[PDB]
């Protein structure tokens, strides 16, 4: 009952530190390929003091 | 005259649960009205 399998590239994980590189070791070994670009995290707006504010919606309930 | 041999915090005897209470109650009457932020709760 284990995992018999029969593709020989399933355990096949490759690094690299730029994209470029990437792009050109897989068009030198002849893959046909598909990228998927970087999602950076957005540069969020934090403020300690927005949690007690005067009249605006964005107060704690509770703390 | 001048005393100096008496206590004159007497009347602290002589106060019931309700008196805080009550005397907020009859407080109200002279306060300012409160300022408004626009709406009645954060909440909102």
């Amino acid at each position: 009952g284990w995992a018999s399998t029969a593709d020989p590239l399933s355990n096949l994980v490759l690094t690299f530190s730029t994209k470029e590189d990437a792009i050109a070791f897989a068009e030198k070994n002849g893959w046909s390929y598909d990228v998927e670009e970087r999602k950076v995290p957005k540069p969020k707006s934090k403020s300690y003091g927005a949690n007690f504010s005067w009249n605006k919606r964005t107060r704690v309930s509770t703390k | 005259p001048f005393d100096n041999t008496t206590y004159k915090n007497l009347q602290h005897h002589d106060y019931s649960t309700y008196t805080f209470l009550d005397l907020n109650l009859d407080l109200s009457k002279f306060r300012m009205p409160q300022p408004s932020s626009g709406r009645e709760s954060p909440r909102h």
